[PDB]
């Protein structure tokens, strides 16, 4: 994770060269295009990290950064998802059990070949 | 992306120095001024968003995982909703005969 | 149902037999569902089952 390291350095140093010459420049007004040249090569060092790394971008966060909003929300989201889909596999696992525990006392209660079907060959 | 709507950013920025250079020979010192203001409130913005991608990153293994895990619960899904509407299909759509 | 198909119940045509035989395919059906269900869909077997035990009920 050098890539936020690297652009708060970026973002402290000009921050520390736009306060040392936020005197009168006599000469032209080259900052601007400095801080053009810096954010382009900047852009392009995310851009050849994010295709080294080939992460999944997904739609979420930019739909979110676009929004104006706070990513707050995404993850609750997300953990209500992750409980909801726990819940889920506890309750389809305790209904399957409870299934087979009924067959089995159902075939115990009536009929074996039911028992040994459900217990051999299933 | 944050390729695009950087490039985007950089080619409006670009666009607006060449507009109000065009018309330099004709600044006075508030217009240096106002012009060193703008290129301050400029670095600001690319500082905010440098800070933005430096939380997301702060977050991103955590959030692949947590997409990874979406799918996998999506795909689950999925397969339970088709395993419902087969039995539904065989309980009560299909009881005719 | 002894005409037409693989004949599995004999001569006898019991009405408790049937009714055990059944209960027991409409048990089973029901534990390979919730089978299917918990592990994992790969099985169509239980829309066979549902269909066989539709048929034998007509």
């Amino acid at each position: 994770h050098l890539e936020e390291h690297l652009e708060k350095f970026v973002e402290n140093i000009r921050q520390l060269g736009i306060i040392v010459s936020d005197f009168q420049p006599s000469s032209q007004a080259g900052l601007n295009q400095k801080l053009n040249f810096i954010v382009t090569g900047l852009q392009d060092i995310d851009k050849c990290r994010q295709q080294l790394h080939d992460i999944t971008v997904p739609l979420e966060v930019f739909e979110y950064i676009d929004q104006g909003r706070n990513p707050q929300l995404y993850t609750k989201e997300c953990l209500e998802r992750a409980l909801a889909k726990n819940e889920q596999v506890k309750g389809k696992i305790d209904t399957m059990k409870k299934f087979k525990s009924l067959l089995i006392q159902e075939l115990s209660k009536v009929f074996p070949e039911d028992m040994a079907k459900y217990r051999s060959i299933r | 992306r944050l390729s695009t709507l950087i490039e985007f950013l950089l080619h409006r920025a670009y666009s607006e120095l060449m507009v109000l250079t065009d018309l330099l020979p004709r600044k006075s010192d508030v217009e240096r001024k106002i012009e060193i203001v703008q290129f301050a409130s400029r670095t600001r913005q690319l500082f905010v968003r440098l800070l933005a991608l430096v939380k997301w990153a702060n977050n991103a293994g955590k959030v692949e995982k947590c997409a990874m895990i979406s799918s996998f619960l999506d795909q689950q899904a999925i397969l339970f909703v088709d395993t419902a509407d087969r039995l539904a299909s065989l309980a009560r759509d299909a009881l005719v005969h | 149902e002894s005409q037409g198909i693989e004949r599995l119940h004999p001569m006898q045509f019991d009405h408790k037999k049937e009714l055990r035989k059944l209960n027991m395919s409409i048990l089973i059906n029901f534990l390979d569902l919730l089978d299917i269900l918990i592990r994992s869909p790969g099985s169509i077997k239980r829309e066979e089952k549902l269909e066989d035990l539709k048929l034998l009920f007509v």
